[PDB]
This record gives structure tokens, C-alpha cells and sequence, in this order.
């Protein structure tokens, strides 16, 4: 099971704090990634860990305002969003991968979360 | 300054050569790398085609021609033709063949129906997304006549993105690359094995319980040796030609509980003729086949 | 302005060999020739001029035009031997080479080990279209072959070939999208002398064997000779999956294989059943199981 | 199996255009393995075009020089050739063959399921 | 079970001509293993001629310099060798072998059937 929050209402250029509560058979946090769906649109992938140590995978959208850090302590992921636009207005959802070969790729993601809105206007 | 934007197209010949103890695989193909660089001067104002070695002899000069790495690459990937086409508006197309092991992760507990997804990462080996980033990607597979005599069954167009990767140990916004993948699903075609394997399997666990349809001690308790010994020998034939793994499959699992199967029989037929003659649990001619395909189904809860 | 380029084409196929089943792949050792016509030049004496391999790259860098010719089908870089570029005076230039490369084809090995194949190769220039450079004609010569007997494939008729253009939809950056390409085809059959005597001869003797289970008096000798001869089907899959390539389909050796499990199976429950249902009436089923065996395996 | 069904073709005169037609029904799962053919009397039937083994290639005779356009339409089983700059050496009935097998896109042995043909006649 | 047959043979002056045949019957499946050899007094059979192992090509004795040419008619399962420009040095018995198996065709030893053989005679 997965839980997200941080969701709410900003306005453009401002910042938010997603975050990512896990809880269950999860070895590590490494496993876990962030996607948003707005309306009418299909879900998309924002941010997940990379392979080798030290890197991080960021959708292209992303530009350098977003940042993933994990907390393996609470067993957590947090997604730090600056300079946030209205394009950025979606539902986030948190995803925990369950296999497969595409770390960018939702159908390789289950125990998605509830989600959370994030609102820019 | 703005980042040379790559346009970048990869045509897939051929994937084959699963290893499926190093989860590597060999592809095939050709990449296309088309920017735009400065304007030039070519004889007749024309489109110029410079070949192989003769690449050298432009980059010594100063042509720009940056390396893209393929992340995912196993040792250095065999590189066949290669030419560069440079025209007189500045526009730059690298094109080379290729063919390299690639590798990625692949679980094959689900054999013979296993489902991969044949990587390929690409990314620039020196040149950050400040630099040079990747504008967009198409990729072009093999038009299958029909599949029926071919290994892996391909599911679905070829799979893109474009993404980037940031790296914490290069320290301002100078540490994220740009990164294409793409993505080409297969399912494993089960048909020889559904017939040569599993089906002569199901065959010898099934007669092992002929065993209770003896009517003597004598003759059930014998009988189970030479079919605990025809598992044995089905167990050789399944190694030799079954994929090397580091954990079970299913019909490993099938070949497992065969095992347990015959010799529970061996127990039961020897707790039978020392319980009470006890010709009744003798009549376990039923028991026994409904507690294998019990146990079965749950195997294959995967 | 210009015509395109025409080059005359010729190939030597010295061994088609090393097949592998799973990977559709085959070796294929052997020379190629093309010749075309450049700008007259000066030569020695005036008689033809011999550039043999590293020195080639002398004359391109010196402003002679040699264009790269690929093997479409072609699993990695083949393996070029010597190559010699014969210049004439005239402007004549011909290039020649040894190759040796692995090639790839659509194959189907279904009929093994009565299957036919089509060997084939594809040449195409890597960077001229047919607007640039087109194949005017191609000649094949292959081996001359003493006694077949121990040849694995068994070569049929003479090599065919064909011109053809090929249209590339992305190249569409004014009419300059299209390839040439050479196409050669080598049709032949196996060889399957070794597979009917030591393979598919035994195995009949084996599931025939099994049949005289219904000739034992006994019931507890007919269940329990039927798992000595389960065993020996299970001991021969296991010879012929050793040998025999390995393929995503089953074979006819396969199937025969398949047969003698469900011959054997279905012996064993026809033993008992009878048993409980000492009829040794049916058991006089000598002639019938035998003969419906062959009758399903026409099916 | 499968038949195939031609159509499009008519008298037209040099220069002119005609769009061939051909339609498969039965035991068929994609339109790759279909290809034009044509056979005038006193020729032998010869290839004319057919789709590449990579995708968004195809595969034309020599005497073609980018007059015809195969294209495809697999949701209806359809396959077309955009016949444009006719000659009057086009003037043949094209045939519509279904791959059986073999490695050879060019060669009308690996085709079988040929259809009735459409006459093509081209004038001065 | 193979039999060969040579003719052809006969007296010619120095600079002559002739045109041997050699017949092949039996359990033969080509021409392509028969071979031209030849024995003078006093001296060890020689390897004259036979084909090569690539299509197109043909082995000589280093002695024929151009002189000799081997062509055959697979249909009639036959061979023959034109010899032209002879000289006193190419008397002796011509025969005609048939390659049995080995990997040197250059070897008699490699070869069977042996035929009688024709007189060849050059009178200077
Ligand atoms: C009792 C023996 C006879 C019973 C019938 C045969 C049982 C076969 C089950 O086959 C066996 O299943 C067990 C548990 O499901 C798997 O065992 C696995 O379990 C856990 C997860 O559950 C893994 O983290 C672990 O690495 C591995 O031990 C084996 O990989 C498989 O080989
Ligand atoms: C009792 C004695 C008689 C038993 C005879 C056993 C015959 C062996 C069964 O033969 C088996 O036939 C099936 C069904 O076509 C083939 O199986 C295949 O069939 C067709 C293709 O032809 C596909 O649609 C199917 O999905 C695939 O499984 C196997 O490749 C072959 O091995
Ligand atoms: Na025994």
C-alpha cells in the first residue's frame, strides 16, 4: 500500500513537497517512482531512481525543477517541485515497480496510491 | 549558448541470442544521428558523403561528431559501415551499423510463457543536456511474415522515451544527461515446449500412480523405484535442453513435486502394509491425483 | 547531371555452412567483385594498376572514389580477407575481396529433417542511391560438387539472383530515396540419410517394441514391463535432444517421440482398465492398438 | 486459405494513372506477405513490388523507377499500387500473390493463393 | 561401378593438334571427378587436367602453359581435352580417371576406374 500527500494549491512559480509513505514487503525505497495524470490525459512518468548509484531518472518535462530524495529511515520518498506552472497542474501518483525492464514505463508499477491533486494557476 | 538538438533513429534487424544466465541479448541494427552545425562549403553545393576511415580525417580537423554510448551495451558493440552526410546549411547525419549484446533485467520464472522487454539505452558519453540533448527518437522493426516459425513473439510498436539522468557525483546544472530508451516487448513462443516437455512430463507423474493399481506390496513398492527413476532420467533431458538459471521455473517445480509424489507413494505403500492389509488406503487410486493438481495450481500462482 | 554509376557485380560462394537453427543463421565463405568505370587516368606502362589492402586507403585519401558496399543481411561486420582494386587506364576500376560472414534469412526448419532451404545474400550500396549508383548486372559462381553423399545439404538447380529497388519511406529529406540492392539465393535440401537410420529407424523399433506388452500373460508383467519401455523413450529423447538442433517448434522426430509417450500411456490404462473391468478378451487387442497408432498418426 | 481478388485496372493512355486494388479474405493476420505481380503474353510472369523486411521499406522491380507506390491498409486487409507515368510496356494483367514461404520476397515460387488478375492496358 | 572409355589419340607432328574423349558410364552423378592424366615409357604418371573446385575454374599440369583446355558435356557424361601446339615431349598414353574421394586432386592416387587409355604421339 502506498499513500501520497503534499498535494494542494500554489501559484505559478512556487513549491511543494509530495511525499511517499510505504508500507509493506518493500526492501528498499529504490523501487519506488512518481507519476501525474492530469485530466483527459494519459499517466505520465515524473521521476524514479537510477540504476547506478548516484543517478537519478527525470522525465524531460521535469528541466531541473523537481528532485526525488528518499528516506530509507521512515521508508519514504519525497519529490521536492520549484517553479512550478500551470502545465504542471495534475494528479501525482506514487507507483512501487514490480519488476519488468523499463524503469519510465507505468505498466511496469503497481500498489499505485490513492494520489494527490497538485493545482497551479 | 542552447544545446544541439540530436534527432536520433534506430532501425532493429534482428534480436536474438538470449543468454539466459548473464540476462544479456544481441541486436542488430543501425542508428541515425541527424543535427544541425554551422553552414559549409561542398563541391557543387551539393550533399557530401564521407565513408569509414574517412570519418577520421574531419574530426581530426575539427568536424564535430560527439560519442553516444549505449548505457546498456556489453563490451564494445561491433560497428560495421559508418558515414557521415553533410550538407551545405550546416545539417549533420551520422549513420552506422551495428551489432552489440545488450543487457537488462529478465525473469524467466514464468518459462516457457515468459514475457521480456528488449532493452536499448543511449545516451552521450561527455556532453551534458545543456550541451547536447535529444530532440526525439522513432524506431523501425522487422515486418514478420508469420511468427509460427520464429522464437519470441513481438507484441506491440516499439516503445520510446526520452528522459534525464542526473548524476550526484558531478557536483551548477551540469550533471544531468540525456538519455533515450527504447523498449521492444516479446512473449516466448511455448509451442515445443508445451509439447516435447510438459506434456511427457504430466505423462510419466501421472503414471506413477499405476503404482496402487497393483495388488501386491511386493510389486507397488518395486514399481515406484523405476518411476522414481524415470524422473531421474526426464531430469537430465529437461537440464540439457532448459535455459541455465540461478532459481526454479515451472517445470522445474512440476519436476519437484514428481519427486515428492512418488515417494509419498512409497511411504503410503509401505504405512499401508503395517497400519492394521489395509487394501482400503490401498484404494488411494483417487487421493493421489486430485492432492497433486491441488497442489499444482497453487504452483502457478505467479 | 549524371547518369547514375553502374556497377557490375560478381560473387563466389565457396561454402555455405555452419547453420544455426535457433539464430536462422548461416556461414557463408567466398569473394566479391564489382566494376565500374571512373575518369580515364595515367597509369604505369599503361597496363592495369594493382592496389592490394592497406594501400588502398592511400588511393581514397588521394581522391579515388571506392563506394562501401553492405551486406543487408549480414549479423555483424563480415570477416574481409585480402582486397585488391584493379585500375585500367580506360578508367575501368575493379575491387575484389574475401569475405567471410554469418548471414541471416527466414528459415523453417518444420520438416526437419526433410526441410528445404533458401540461402540467400543481399548487397546494397551504403550511402549512394540509384540515382548515384545502380548495379547494372550480377553473375554467381558456386562450387563444383564431386559426390553429395557426405555433403549435409544437398545443393538443387542453379543459383538464382535478382535487381531490385529498394524505397526507404524516411529518407524523405526530393527523389532520392531509393537503393538498389542485389539479391543472390541458394536453394537446397538436407541431407537426411543420417536421421532415418540412426534416429527416426531405432525409434520405430522401440515404439513397435513397446507394442508386445499386450503379449504378456500377466497383468502385473504387462504394467511393469510398459515403465521399462516408458523408461527407454525417456532414455532416447534424451539421445536425440543431444543431437538434433535446437528449435522453437517440434519436429516429425519430435512427434514420434511425443507417440511413443502416448502409445505407452495409453497401453498402460488399457491394461488396467481391462483388469478390472481378468478380461483377457480385450487384451487380445494385439492387432487393435497397433493399428489405431497408425491410424491417428495420419492425423 | 486465403483468396485474393484484384481490381482498378482498365485502358488508359500513355502517361495516364491507374490504382490497382487487391483484397484478401481467410487465414491471414497482416498484409506483408502480399505482392504485385504481372505477366503479359509472351512473358513469363515477373515481380513488380512487394513490402521490405525492415520496417517502412518496399521492395520494387527495376522497370518501376519510382512510378508505382504500394501501399497498405491492414485494419481492411487492403493493399494498392498507385500506378503513375504508365508506358505502354506496363501493359500486362497484374497478379495478387500470397507469401506460402521460402526466404525470397522476389521469387513467385514462395507465392501462392494467386488471384483471377486485373487487366492492364496502356495506348499511345 | 564406373567405366571409362578415352579416345581421340592418334600420330601428329610437332605444333599438332588433337581432340581426346573420354566416356564415363555407371554409378557417376557428374563429370566434375574426372581427371586427364598421363604415363610415357619409363616414366610415373602425371596429372595433366581436371576441374577446379569453384565454378569457372580448371587445375593444369605446369607443363600445359596455356596449351591445353579440359570442357565436358555433363548431359552425355563426358570430358574433353583440346590439345594444341604439341610437342615431342607430350608423347605418351593419355588416361582418363575418375575421382574416387581424398581432398588433392592433383594425386593419381585419389583417382579410380582407370580407363585403357589412347596413344598420344608427337613425331619430332
Ligand atoms: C515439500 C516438497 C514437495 C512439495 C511439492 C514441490 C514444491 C515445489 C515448490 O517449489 C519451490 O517453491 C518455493 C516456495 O514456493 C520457492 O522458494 C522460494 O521462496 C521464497 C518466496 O516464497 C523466495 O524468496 C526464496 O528465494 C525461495 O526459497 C522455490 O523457488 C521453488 O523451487
Ligand atoms: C497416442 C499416439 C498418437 C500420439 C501422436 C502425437 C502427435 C504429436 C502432437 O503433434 C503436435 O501437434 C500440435 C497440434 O498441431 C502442434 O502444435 C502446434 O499446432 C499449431 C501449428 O501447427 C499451432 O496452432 C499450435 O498452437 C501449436 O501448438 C505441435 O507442434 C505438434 O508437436
Ligand atoms: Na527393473
Amino acid at each position: 500500500q502506498l499513500q501520497e500527500s503534499g498535494g494542494g494549491l500554489v501559484q505559478a512559480g512556487g513549491s511543494l513537497r509530495l511525499s511517499c509513505a510505504a508500507s509493506g514487503r518493500i526492501f528498499s525505497t529504490n523501487v519506488m517512482g512518481w507519476f501525474r495524470q492530469a485530466p483527459g490525459k494519459e499517466r505520465e512518468f515524473v521521476a524514479t531512481v537510477g540504476r547506478i548509484g548516484g543517478s537519478t531518472v527525470y522525465a524531460d518535462f521535469v528541466k531541473g525543477r523537481f528532485t526525488l530524495s528518499r528516506d530509507n529511515a521512515k521508508n519514504m520518498v519525497y519529490l521536492q517541485m520549484n517553479s512550478l506552472k500551470p502545465e504542471d497542474t495534475a494528479v501525482y501518483y506514487c507507483g512501487a515497480r514490480i519488476g519488468g525492464s523499463d524503469r519510465l514505463a507505468p505498466e511496469n508499477y503497481g500498489y499505485w496510491g490513492q494520489g494527490t491533486q497538485v493545482t497551479v494557476s | 549558448a542552447r544545446p544541439v538538438d540530436v534527432s536520433v533513429s534506430i532501425f532493429i534487424n534482428k534480436i536474438y541470442g538470449v543468454n539466459t544466465l548473464e540476462q544479456t541479448y544481441k541486436v542488430d541494427g543501425y542508428i541515425v544521428a541527424q543535427w544541425t552545425g554551422k553552414p559549409r562549403k561542398t563541391p557543387g553545393d551539393k550533399p557530401l558523403i564521407v565513408e569509414n576511415t574517412q570519418i577520421e580525417r574531419w574530426i581530426n580537423n575539427g568536424l564535430w561528431v560527439p560519442a553516444l554510448e549505449f548505457i546498456n551495451v556489453v563490451g564494445s558493440p561491433d560497428t560495421g559501415n559508418k558515414r557521415l552526410m553533410l550538407f551545405p546549411d550546416g545539417r549533420v547525419i551520422y549513420n552506422a551499423r551495428f551489432l552489440g549484446s545488450f543487457s537488462n533485467d529478465m525473469d524467466f520464472r514464468l518459462f516457457p510463457f515468459d514475457r521480456q522487454q528488449f532493452v536499448l539505452e543511449l545516451e552521450p558519453f561527455s556532453y551534458n543536456n545543456q550541451q547536447l540533448r535529444f530532440s526525439d527518437i522513432q524506431v523501425y522493426t522487422e515486418n514478420i511474415d508469420n511468427e509460427e516459425i520464429d522464437e519470441w513473439w513481438i507484441r506491440g510498436k516499439a516503445s520510446t522515451h526520452i528522459s534525464d539522468i542526473r548524476y550526484d557525483h558531478l557536483s551548477p546544472n551540469q550533471n544531468e544527461f540525456s538519455r533515450i530508451t527504447v523498449r521492444i516487448d516479446a512473449v516466448r513462443n511455448p509451442s515445443y515446449y508445451l509439447w516435447s516437455f510438459i506434456l511427457p512430463l504430466g505423462l510419466i507423474i501421472a503414471a506413477s500412480w499405476s503404482v496402487f493399481w497393483l495388488e501386491s506390496f511386493s510389486e507397488r513398492l518395486q514399481t515406484s523405484f523405476t518411476c522414481m527413476l524415470t524422473v531421474v532420467a526426464y531430469a537430465f533431458y529437461t537440464s540439457n535442453i532448459l535455459p541455465r538459471l540461478p532459481y526454479t521455473t515451472v517445470i522445474d517445480q512440476m519436476i519437484i513435486a514428481g519427486y515428492g509424489s512418488i515417494f509419498a507413494a512409497i511411504l503410503l505403500i509401505i504405512f499401508a502394509h503395517h497400519r492394521q492389509d489395509d487394501l482400503l488406503i490401498q484404494r488411494s487410486r483417487l487421493a493421489f491425483p486430485l492432492g497433486f493438481l491441488a497442489i499444482g495450481s497453487v504452483l502457478v500462482i505467479r
